């Protein structure tokens, strides 16, 4: 699969 | 390079030698006074991220300017040549020292010098070999989390599996019963229950032996010096290779070599040149920083225990089992022999210098050099694998060239006109010219190993297009910078520019800026002698810089190809425009003390600073009803104001037997003042952060309260609500407020130790970072209740609120878990980065031998000792979020040195 | 010293200069339709409604839609460079839709002023262009619409919304903020651009993969029965429905080899084009499809519930096709009306699950007819065309009663995104928690309760606004009250 | 290296290096041409020999009138090539020529590719004699192999 | 039809080199720059840009090392026609071709 | 080599032709020199040949 | 066109 449960989006890299 | 009015940090050849690592950048953590330095990846193609001082922009880029031996280069080549090359590493960071440069060096900029043979007499060569291997830190993690039956119970109990069902059941056969699977494959068909097992109640795996690896790293050196009459020169070959330490495959090697050369011509004119250039194969596994359901650190917790990846010889298998599957999953180490991959780069720097002294003072100077690297890689889809989509394999081939020339031909003419009226008057130019390249192709139905050259592909809807890209820029800029004196201890220096950048519209790509400072020496005027006090000099500065590192074509109002059909072309909207995008400009105040004490042999100094980022460039989030993501405009501006202090002595407790000691701080904070659309705030969609017109730049979520003891929900203070503080149970959108943390940590600095005796040698090197927050995005998945439900979770849930179990803080089982603070974690740590223990052969033991005179012994170590204050394999790989990370590295290394 | 760099691909925007250039926006924005108006973004409201349950083998994909996890459908989905998807994507992709048709539409009007064309028969076809622009404008504020603007029937809602609209632009303005506008003013604008247009486009279609005057009467049908105009509605659909024939088949098999082709089913009035190099795509989201060799196996993140195998007759075509008995191999059905389309594949051998972008089918049509008749009471001409359309598809209908008309809608259009707003206009709430599951998918398709309840008029049957447009404008009225 | 005297060790290597990068195109629109519609075709090489040869000489006299020199080491030649290339057509303006936004379908090509290699591994001996200052006599001796035979 | 397909083409070079040495050690260098364009008018040329850094050292009594780095940059384009018969192309054009 | 490579008909599966001949006995061309020379200066070693 | 009246091969080249 590939579970995007959450996966909050890294916003500073 | 270094002006007397600046701040200027230097740091030694001794501190960049060995660490087993391609990023020489990380020998340079907690050592520069307001050098933030932090790598986000355990990655050995990994590079880290550079912030001097403040951060600079919201929008355009923050690390520093980087050039070696006067050329801009970047990260990436630097990590192509060999560090035992490197002479000395300077930091400019105030804005006189940075007063020639004309890129970004808002940023400060960074000053690699390579070394260059003393000239004596004789011949100095050098040998350096060394071993070691890369380890994994931080096991913490999986020290409590369910094991084989122990999750079953979590899930039949929730009835993941079925309304009603017992334990036995949802194994006895629902998922021990998937051995069908197994059966239709011819491989594994009789393998399964004879020496493979991939289901197993009873001894439950160790998913962390089965995706991770201790990698070896092996590095070694080869150098010649020396020098006659006015002519000089360094050589050096080498090679270098570091394995990941992740079994999804990742690596760094390369070969290098380097010849430096310069010569006194006459007495009239004089040249140099120093040419290096390398062959590496950089491979980086990129699975990382993703959710997938068996992959990465997040695999190694999320995995059931019941599902086993080892045959029954404990070897990793071809492939484990989930249940539900189609296909069986592929291992990474058979995924990676069905799936290969190479690059090879093929670079080359050369540079070289005339210098003319035509009548005493002024030193005509002219510098040119060039940096080509073309790479060149190709990735195969293995054909004919049992766990494969399709049996027909592919192939992709993939061309890079990249061709960067810079001049910088100078003139300067100093002279003295009294014995107290010194002066120095410089000037000269610079252009920077960039061209770039890639090329691609990919073909697809190969039926045999022998047979898959590029041109030997299926012909119909199997054609694919080719892949293309271009992109050039160009800088153009003057400069003028003079020196005053007067008498010995009072320095006034005065600069200016003008920069001119292809990245700006052809009405604005123009912009000047100077910089102004001077320096007192206390010492040598006012108190002409003394008995404890050294040196004493007071410094102060002020100037604009300019900033630029953005895009190279973030200005215009483009159309590209959308095709529709296969018989026209169709034209589509692709950029938004800009025509007054310019240069982003920003300014610094320096003020400055340094002092030595006992005889210059106590030495200390700080800063302090305000810089200001005005006419910024933000890549400013657009309304989705305009039809676009973003557009970079000349909106806003911010603030660092902040203080660094350096400070290093010596100890010394004998006459052969030295003790040495240093130590550093910054401490910087931020601080936003005009946005874009007339906002005062504005919250980045999905991250957690808010750009308030307030202070910094910080976290934003709902502040956690608890659980109810009577209901088992969920609460959430209330923002702005208090009694004579609120909790509600129902998540709002408007729960969510500005959380006084900050996402740029504030303190930054290390300190080292050192000590000695008769040729032992023991030295110590610490960094850290405090105030440093993040949110592990990890536990949104192990630890809640509410869904994933397949996954492994933390122990806890095994005492979510109930009725006849009411006495814990673990919510009930129904719900699911936000993004508020029962994730925002403090990730500070203090780093023990390096532990030398050398041993130089005593000078003694080479009496007769006229071959030998020289040796040292090492027994190194990196990233030995961790402090965690984060719950998570590593708190430096991430900043704002931690995901399935891939945590840094430690090493053990063993190196041998024979010098003659 | 030159030192401008203008980029390779790229080419500066201008007004029109010559029909070729037009000719060319043009396709560009049939092209950009192709990725909007896409079954994949549909698949959102699809699940929502009271049909699927989630199985084992989601990550939490699909649950927040068909559990309703209001936590995480407020702010849900992403339009980056990476990623468009979600929530935020549809609300994108149809803003950038109207953007760039706005930006169509009002450069060949432009064109016409200045006469930039040539002769007569440039400038006829120019204003055919120019009407296909306006039917395009009037599809992106509608599916705009339906999502997010509420319907005439709904209980609590934030103070300011329960009668407003999108923010409604109606030229090239991408840097525009403004609020959003009433639910009066757009609802005309949709109307009088898709009138302007049918006195304009040829009475025949000329093309499928262009708008053709009979998209266009089919489209105002579909939104008419939307906002419940059941009169005119039908009077729309008149004009269409015997246009294009039904599919004529003798048993399942021959029906599924004309339905899943988009070149020779005679039911389509307007499609995207395709080819297996381009245009093609996969859509496994509700099937789970994947290539085993030259076979097809299945592991899907939803199936539907119990009921909804129940309204097939086992002798209907559509229980092997638009529904499936494939899941565990043969013990409980999935929604494989998107599994493929064989003419896009690279070899003939191998399955690769590529569809094309269809954009109206002639059983909606019927289906609009039927249920405007039984409004507007017009029973003769309201069981000739549910009779015909459910006997061609294998199983005809006992009674024509509008008890009917919804079992026989729902069973026609599964997995296409008509169910939640249909058990809108149907006063139907959820139930999610009521229903039975398939009982062969025993510990694979389990039941999973509400996150929250969804009974009648209960707001989040609309979807929030993007906190992108929240953030960046402050003047935006947002609809939930939480 | 010259440890005693007489004998010289001397190791040698070195590397060759060239990649070489082609783009060539039919420019589209013009009236004398086939069709107005143009291509873009991209080729990439590269070529890397590298070599090793590393003797031992050592010379030495003994006599007055008996001079000699003995002379021995191997080399090992070893070449790796590489073509790539794509084409692409239906162009219709020369600012979009990118190879990336070419024609979809009866337009599409296939790539190029061609991959060669070789090696030699060879030792040798010569020897030098002398006699007095007038007559000299050497003698030298080799071993080829070659990966272009069986 | 002679000046119609062949033309009088330019061709240009230059050079600047620097040697020296001093105790047990020497250096060559040079840089330069070639460009020569093909008279015929059917169009070929070849131009590089030069450069050699040539060094060896004698370290101790013992030990002695060298070496000598070379390396350009080339632009070779070849009028290719040629050797084939085509109707207006080449010498066989500037005969055969009728007045 | 005796050699065998790609021929495809169709589009959906791989044909094989056969390419090259054979030679598995293949080996080094051998040449043989002998040379007699002879070399003279005269006036001040100013006039060679 | 593309006369090749004769056209002897080169066979030494
Ligand atoms: C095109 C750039 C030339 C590459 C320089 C090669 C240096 C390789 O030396 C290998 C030494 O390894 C032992
Ligand atoms: C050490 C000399 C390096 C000087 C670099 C200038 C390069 C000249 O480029 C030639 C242009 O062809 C492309």
């Amino acid at each position: 699969a590939s579970t995007t449960g959450g996966n909050s989006q890294r916003g500073s890299g | 390079l270094s002006t007397v009015s600046g701040s200027v940090a230097k740091v030694s050849s001794e501190k960049l030698a060995e660490k087993p690592v391609a990023n020489i950048m990380d020998a340079l953590q907690g050592q520069v006074a307001g050098m933030q330095v932090m790598t986000t990846s355990g990655d050995p193609t990994a590079v880290a991220s550079v912030e001097i001082h403040g951060t600079g922009s919201l929008g355009a880029s923050s690390a520093p300017l980087y050039i070696v031996d006067g050329m801009q280069t970047s990260l990436d080549v630097v990590a192509t040549m060999n560090p035992n090359d490197f002479e000395s590493m300077s930091v400019l960071k105030d804005a006189s020292a940075t007063s020639i440069y004309g890129a970004r060096a808002a940023n400060g900029v960074v000053f690699i010098q390579t070394k260059k043979g003393k000239m004596s007499e004789r011949g100095r060569i050098t040998f350096n070999a060394s071993y070691g291997i890369s380890q994994i830190l931080n096991t913490k993690p999986l020290d409590n989390m369910m094991t084989g039956d122990e999750l079953l119970d979590f899930q039949v109990k929730a009835g993941f599996w079925g309304n009603n069902q017992t334990v036995q059941k949802v194994k006895d056969m629902i998922l021990a019963g998937a051995e069908d699977l197994y059966g239709n494959y011819d491989s594994l068909k009789d393998e399964y229950g004879k020496t493979l097992f991939p289901v197993d109640f009873n001894h439950d795996a160790d998913w962390l032996k089965a995706l991770f690896k201790t990698a070896p790293t092996s590095q070694g050196d080869i150098s010649f010096s020396g020098g006659s009459q006015g002519t000089s020169y360094y050589a050096s070959i080498g090679y270098f290779d570091q394995e990941g330490m992740a079994r999804e495959p990742a690596n760094f090697k390369r070969y290098s070599g380097r010849l430096n050369f310069e010569s006194r011509i006459n007495e009239w004119l004089k040249v140099g040149a120093n040419l290096s250039g390398a062959i590496a194969n950089r491979r980086s596994a990129d699975y990382f920083g993703k959710y997938y359901m068996g992959s990465g650190t997040f695999g190694v917790l999320t995995m059931p225990r019941y599902y086993n990846p080892f045959d029954v010889n404990g070897d990793l298998a071809d492939v484990y089992y989930m249940y539900g599957a189609t296909r069986p999953s592929m291992t990474e180490p058979y995924f990676a022999k069905m799936r290969p991959f190479s690059s090879e780069s093929h670079q080359a720097n050369v540079n070289g210098f005339a210098q003319i002294t035509p009548i005493k003072g002024l030193t005509l100077k002219a510098q040119a050099g060039v940096d080509i690297t073309n790479t060149r890689t190709s990735s195969k889809r293995m054909p004919n694998n049992p766990y494969d989509s399709t049996p027909l394999g592919e192939r992709r081939e993939r061309a890079y060239r990249d061709v960067s020339k810079s001049f910088t031909n100078t003139a300067e003419y100093k002279f003295s006109i009294d014995e107290k009226h010194d002066l120095t008057a410089l000037m000269g130019h610079e252009y920077i010219e960039y061209e770039g390249d890639v090329i691609g192709a990919s073909s697809k139905g190969f039926e045999s190993d022998k047979l898959m050259l590029l041109s030997q592909g299926k012909t119909g809807n199997s054609l694919s297009l080719p892949e293309h890209r271009v992109a050039e820029y160009a800088y153009l800029s003057f400069f003028s910078r003079f020196n005053y004196g007067f008498d010995k201890w009072m320095y006034i220096d005065f600069s200016v520019r003008n920069d001119q950048s292809s990245r700006f519209g052809s009405n604005n790509r123009s912009a000047w800026f100077y910089s102004v400072g001077g320096m007192f020496d206390i010492y040598n005027k006012f108190i002409q002698e003394s008995n404890w006090l050294s040196d004493l000099r007071l410094k102060m500065s002020y100037g604009t810089t300019g900033n630029s590192e953005i895009g190279n074509y973030n200005h215009q109002a483009l159309v590209t190809v959308n095709n529709y059909t296969e018989d026209a072309m169709g034209l589509s909207i692709s950029t938004a425009g800009n025509p007054d995008l310019s240069w982003e400009k920003q300014s610094q105040f320096n003020f400055g003390l340094a002092a030595g004490a006992f005889n210059n042999r106590l030495s200390a100094e700080v800063d302090f600073y305000v810089r200001t980022t005005n006419d910024m460039l933000i890549d400013v989030p657009m309304p989705y009803i305009s039809g676009f993501f973003s557009q970079y405009q000349n909106v806003g501006s911010m603030k660092n104001t902040g203080v660094d202090l350096s400070l290093k002595g010596t100890i010394y407790q004998n006459k052969d037997w030295n003790v040495y000691a240093s130590a550093n701080f910054n401490y910087n904070r931020q601080e936003i003042t005009k946005l874009f659309f007339g906002l005062n705030k504005y919250m980045l969609p999905n991250t957690g952060t808010i750009w308030e017109i307030g202070y910094p730049n910080s976290f934003y979520m709902a502040e956690y309260a608890g659980i109810d003891k009577k209901t088992g929900k969920q609460l959430w203070y209330v923002p702005g609500q208090v009694d004579a503080k609120v909790t509600t149970s129902q998540y709002s959108a408007d729960l969510e407020t500005r959380i006084d943390k900050s996402v740029t940590p504030p303190i930054t600095g290390g300190f080292s130790l050192g000590a000695s005796w008769k040729g032992l040698s023991l030295d110590a090197d610490f960094a850290y970072i405090v105030g440093k927050w993040m949110i592990n995005n990890d536990r949104y998945f192990t630890e809640n209740g509410g869904g994933l439900m397949q996954l492994n979770k933390d122990k806890m849930l095994l005492n979510a609120w109930t009725e006849d179990n009411k006495e814990t803080d673990v919510p009930k089982l129904g719900q699911s878990p936000q993004f508020d603070t029962h994730l925002l974690e403090n990730a500070s740590f203090l780093r023990l980065k390096n532990l030398k223990l050398t041993y130089v052969l005593p000078n003694s033991l080479f009496a007769g031998q006229n071959v030998i005179g020289g040796a040292r012994v090492y027994l190194m170590a990196r990233n030995l000792l961790t402090v965690t204050k984060y719950k998570g394999f590593d708190p430096e790989a991430g900043g704002n979020v931690g995901k399935n990370q891939y945590p840094n590295s430690k090493q053990y290394v063993a190196g041998i040195q024979l010098s003659f | 010293c030159e030192l401008d760099r203008d980029p390779e691909g790229k080419d500066f925007q201008q007004p029109y200069t010559s029909f070729v250039q037009t000719k060319q926006n043009r396709d560009g924005l049939y092209a950009l339709l192709r990725n909007t108006e896409n079954p994949r973004m549909h698949f959102y409201q699809e699940l929502q409604s009271d049909m699927y349950c989630t199985t084992i083998t989601d990550g939490n994909s699909l649950a927040p839609f068909v559990n309703w996890d209001l936590g995480i459908l407020n702010d849900h989905g992403r339009a980056d460079e990476d990623e468009v998807s979600g929530i935020a994507g549809y609300y994108f992709v149809y803003n950038r839709l109207n953007q760039q048709a706005n930006a169509f539409v009002n450069n060949t009007e432009a064109a016409l002023q200045n006469q930039v064309y040539k002769n007569s028969t440039e400038i006829a076809n120019a204003k055919s262009f120019l009407a296909e622009g306006k039917v395009l404008q009037a599809l992106a504020i509608w599916r705009l619409m339906d999502r997010f603007s509420f319907h005439e029937s709904v209980t609590e809602v934030n103070s300011g919304a329960k009668d407003l609209g999108v923010i409604l632009l109606k030229e090239y303005n991408p840097g525009y903020i403004g609020p959003r506008a009433t639910k009066a003013q757009c609802y005309d604008y949709i109307l009088s651009r898709l009138s302007e247009a049918i006195e304009v486009l040829p009475e025949n279609r000329e093309s499928v993969l262009y708008v053709s005057r009979d998209y266009a009467y089919a489209l105002r049908a579909r939104i008419y029965l939307a906002l419940g105009e059941y009169g005119k509605a039908a009077a729309d659909a008149k004009m269409v429905v015997d246009k294009y024939p039904l599919i004529g088949a003798a048993d399942a098999s021959e029906f599924e080899n004309i339905y899943r082709s988009d070149a020779n089913n005679p039911e389509i009035i307007f499609r995207g084009f395709a080819s297996a190099t381009l245009g093609s795509f996969t859509a496994t989201t509700l099937n789970g499809a994947a290539p085993a060799g030259k076979d097809i196996k299945y592991n899907p993140s939803a199936v539907p519930f119990q009921w909804v195998v129940d309204l097939y007759e086992n002798e209907d075509f559509r229980k092997s096709v638009y529904i499936a008995k494939v899941v565990k191999k043969d013990k409980g059905y999935l929604v494989n009306k998107f599994l493929e389309d064989k003419a896009y594949r690279d070899v003939q051998d191998k399955p690769n699950l590529k569809v094309g972008a269809r954009y109206f089918s002639v059983a909606e049509v019927y289906l609009i007819l039927v249920e405007s008749a039984l409004q507007t009471g017009d029973t003769p001409t309201a069981e000739k065309y549910l009779k015909a359309l459910s006997k061609a598809r294998g199983a005809e209908v006992s009674v024509v009663n509008m008890e009917a008309l919804q079992a026989e809608r729902t069973r026609e259009l599964i997995g296409e995104g008509s169910r939640l707003r249909d058990m809108v206009r149907w006063s139907i709430p959820n139930n999610h928690d009521a229903f039975e599951t398939q009982p062969g998918l025993e510990g694979f398709a389990n039941t999973t309760p509400l996150k929250a309840q969804a009974p009648v008029g209960f707001y989040a049957y609309t979807w929030e606004f993007p906190q992108r447009d929240r953030q960046t404008n402050p003047q935006l009225i947002k609809n939930w009250p939480i």
